[PDB]
């Protein structure tokens, strides 16, 4: 997962 | 401008999540990783911040008579907010932001942890069956009129699906003692  | 619209910085760009209150003036709720960049915003000043652990950061609005109290749906309707709540399993949940729109899905799990590398770590978040993609940061978790939470990251598309993370709205507006408009 990564930050939008 | 109403929650799930663009909000940008010199060339970073996020979306809004919850236009509220604070005893009376007006701010604009959004995700911590994106107020961390800058405290100059296109629709004012950032006052407060909390990224990583949490993931939520608020903004003084220059202009309040922007402080809109509805979703945007990108279909030219808007959905009122009236309140905030908690997320269930299984809730049918909307997502609006500004670079996929309006999505929707459904809660998959609670209080989850949320590992994003060099980022850090953050812990509590809504989990969703719902796709996101860079610039829907911040924008609005929403179920009809209620408030649920702030889109912080994920995993995967719109085109192929994937899974994300939310910041419950309510610890962010008891950090800061506001209220959604």
């Amino acid at each position: 997962p990564a930050p939008y | 401008i109403a929650g799930g619209e663009a909000i940008t910085t010199g060339g970073s760009r996020c979306s809004l999540g919850f236009n509220v209150s604070v005893n009376g003036v007006a701010h604009a709720l959004t995700a911590g990783h994106c107020t961390n960049i800058s405290a100059s915003w296109s629709i004012g000043t950032r006052t407060g911040t909390s990224f990583p652990n949490n993931d939520y950061g608020i903004i003084r609005h220059s202009n309040p008579a922007a402080a809109d109290g509805r979703v945007y749906l990108y279909n030219g309707s808007y959905q009122d907010i009236t309140t905030a709540g908690n997320a269930f399993v299984g809730q049918a949940v909307q997502r609006s932001g500004s670079t996929t729109g309006l999505r929707s899905g459904s809660v998959t799990g609670l209080n989850a942890t949320v590992n994003y590398g060099s980022s850090g770590i953050v812990y509590g978040m809504i989990q969703t069956n719902v796709c996101a993609q860079p610039g829907d940061s911040g924008g609005s978790l929403f179920a009809g009129s209620t408030a649920l939470g702030l889109t912080s990251g994920g995993s995967g598309n719109c085109r192929t699906g994937g899974t994300t993370f939310y910041q419950p709205v309510t610890e962010a507006l008891s950090a800061y003692g506001a209220t959604v408009l």
